[PDB]
């Protein structure tokens, strides 16, 4: 229903918001004020509706069809959490077939050849957890990033993974947002975070930085670095700069921080980077510019766009064949859920706002 | 091909099988001669079937002082990783001997930390297989530093989580 | 800005003093898009989750929602002081007539408006003050704007032996 | 001797300065079979956890385990400082030598000898000081003797704030 002045900051401090479409309404100023103060013509819809909501303004996490499913979300919401942050998420365990399905096999021919050709990240999130059963949360907002719940074991389980059909999996102001809090919420309520990596670094524009990404980036940095509850990574393909230190890389305090051979851990991309390194060396001899630029950038993703740099240093744990992720995960939770870390003490942090 | 997902697989699986076969055959040879397991025989025997899961498998050191770059055998003379023994959490490490006599190294230092820092972190037991030359001189005083880093979490884990050294 | 500003000091045992002086939220459908709901939020939550010591000042203007975010006593200040020329309310006079008289005002059309600012004048003469709020407590006095240094520094004084502390968590939620 | 001591001061916030100059473990058939292991793990193990401040200079010769020790960086002293005599290695020169190049040696018994007091020269004229350390950070700064009582007093205000702690226990497990 409606939720209008002061009162929208009740629900906004609320962990998850559950709206209806076009039957709820969210507004700090209505139409009326706004139109007779600024001259904009705007419905109550298009205003504060629950699609605006929840595409736009990053505020409610699902629009639902209509209040019988709208109910039904928030059980499923209750289902994966504590009855508070005393105690684990509940609980129905059940020991899993480690054997290699057919469904596990599928992993490995999932990533395609071309660096470019996107695959759908949903695939690999449903094939490690319970019964393929991912519950998603504000599906609508900064698509480019996937947040939500499933279960290991019958354990509640939080997913954070970048989507590479949406912005090539670059992270941006928005869903770094999204991202942030919702491994906050995990963390606060004992749910271990499982985040699958493909980002190629952060959406480019004169917007982004002026709207505040150094500031609004770093939120999703702070959260990891701030979690204790188990963590979990897996880089499935690109994971350049900043960016990837940002998807629960092992620096931030990742327990288990897993490869698939397709996995390019890098500082930056080829082109820009042998354009530094080799500057003088392209240079020299205009003769042929090019080709051994071509070269230099092929000879550069051929020895560095890779994980094995990465390997070596301990960054990932692990190379593994990408079959055998859930296994990886299945055998990480179950040594991981006795973790017992804390932050150094303190009232509270000063997460940047 | 390798520029293929298909390749890049066939890549891990051949890194796979050198990485398991650190050790020249004829040290594997000397070690069994001598009535001695190798590292990863002994990780075997220790954790229940197929709990095993490797750590730091691909590491690899980063000296390069007498010619010590020019040999770089993946997981740099120490296999170390996590298992169940009779279905309990244990975390392991098991020195090579056949890779560099064992000799302490940093990278190879590097990976008991994890392997202490793992335990220390979940709460379970760390069971510690020595079979090493001594400090791998080439290194330097980096080889010391591994050392000192394990005698602190020696310290700091003391009649906190159970700590067994098999000396074989 | 302020937020950030309220939390740092915070974490660092730093009191804060505010002065009020807000006729509410800027209107604006950017402000709705861009987040205004979650991003506002984050001034009450600093406000409501500090333990410092908190002293607020109303100098003027505290509508709606408005009131609430500027670290009023409901949100857990300690000392709230409001100067005569205060207007605590829950919306302007001329928003407020419309809805409660909405009615007598649509009667005759003859004279429609200046009865209808006949009532908005009535309305902020007796609810456009510091009065309703001092009656229930909300403020805890209502002093001579001169009085502002004397009540601040012995607040203060009674103040800095300040002890709360929030409910045990690892972290709190706070709106991102 | 010295475990014993360093586990009262510590017991009893009292910081310790320790002076570094060991060029290694007494050699001795006697000293195995009387317990060196366990007995000597007990000044690793006091240095590991003492949490007071800890200040360590390596006035010359510190070799192998010795150097670790010795309240040594890696152990948790908070401050190391070397002076430019400091030798800081793995092993003495002929030791490292002997092992480093043996094969090199072997080679030509004519001039055997020379070649091999040469090599031993090389690498205590590249390896015996405490720059590769200084390198690595394993000390936080190479200095002039004479400036030994600055950086302690200076090294002192700093950490006289200390606060750390081990795992919680009922206690440790020391060798005995």
């Amino acid at each position: 229903g409606p939720c209008a002045g002061g009162a929208v900051y009740s629900p906004a401090i609320t962990d998850f918001t559950v709206m209806v479409d076009q039957t709820s309404h969210m507004f700090i100023t209505g139409p009326d004020v706004i139109k007779t103060v600024t001259g904009e013509d705007v419905g109550f819809e298009e205003l504060g509706g629950a699609r605006t909501h929840n595409s736009t303004s990053g505020v409610a996490h699902h629009m639902a069809g209509d209040e019988k499913d709208a109910v039904e979300y928030v059980k499923q919401l209750l289902s994966y959490l504590p009855s508070n942050n005393l105690s684990e998420p509940p609980a129905f365990p059940e020991e899993a077939d480690l054997a290699v399905t057919d469904e596990d096999a599928e992993l490995d021919t999932i990533v395609p050849d071309s660096a470019n050709q996107p695959y759908d990240m949903h695939s690999v999130i449903e094939h490690v957890l319970d019964d393929a059963e991912f519950f998603e949360t504000q599906p609508l907002f900064a698509p480019n990033i996937l947040t939500g719940f499933g279960r290991v074991e019958g354990r509640p389980v939080g997913i954070v993974a970048n989507q590479p059909m949406q912005f090539a999996g670059c992270l941006d102001i928005t869903a770094s947002e999204k991202a942030a809090r919702f491994v906050r919420t995990c963390d606060a309520f004992n749910v271990p975070v499982l985040t699958f990596v493909d980002v190629p670094g952060f959406l480019p524009g004169v917007d982004q930085e002026h709207d505040g990404i150094i500031r609004r980036g770093a939120k999703l940095i702070f959260a990891y670095a701030e979690a204790t509850v188990p963590l979990i990574t897996v880089i499935t393909r690109k994971a350049f700069g900043g960016a990837y230190d940002v998807m629960g890389s092992k620096h931030l305090g990742a327990d288990l921080n897993l490869a698939w051979p397709t996995a390019q851990i890098a500082v930056m991309g080829a082109q820009g980077a042998v354009n530094i390194l080799h500057r003088r060396t392209i240079a020299d001899a205009g003769d042929d510019a090019e080709a051994t630029r071509a070269r230099l950038i092929q000879e550069y993703e051929d020895a560095l766009l890779n994980p094995y740099t990465a390997a070596e240093r301990g960054y990932v744990d692990a190379v593994i064949m990408p079959s055998d992720t859930r296994r990886h995960i299945v055998r990480g939770l179950r040594q991981l859920r006795t973790k017992r870390e804390s932050l150094p003490p303190k009232k509270h942090g000063n997460i940047p706002l | 091909d390798i520029h293929t997902t298909a390749g890049k697989l066939a890549d891990l699986r051949r890194r796979i099988e050198e990485a398991t076969h650190a050790g020249s055959a004829r040290a594997v040879e000397k070690q069994h001669a001598k009535g001695k397991l190798t590292a990863r025989e002994r990780i075997d025997l220790l954790l229940d079937e197929g709990s095993f899961v490797e750590l730091d498998e691909f590491a690899r050191h980063r000296s390069t002082n007498f010619g010590l770059d020019a040999n770089r055998p993946y997981g740099d003379g120490v296999v170390t990783g996590y298992g169940t023994v009779d279905g309990r959490p244990v975390a392991v490490f098991s020195q090579d001997f056949t890779v560099f006599g064992g000799a302490l190294g940093e990278v190879y230092g590097q990976k008991i930390v994890k392997v202490m820092d793992f335990a220390l972190k979940t709460g379970c037991p760390v069971v510690g297989i020595n079979d090493s030359g001594g400090a791998r001189i080439q290194e330097g005083v980096a080889s010391l530093g591994a050392y000192g880093e394990i005698f602190r979490r020696n310290t700091h884990a003391s009649g906190v989580i159970p700590q067994i050294s098999l000396v074989v």
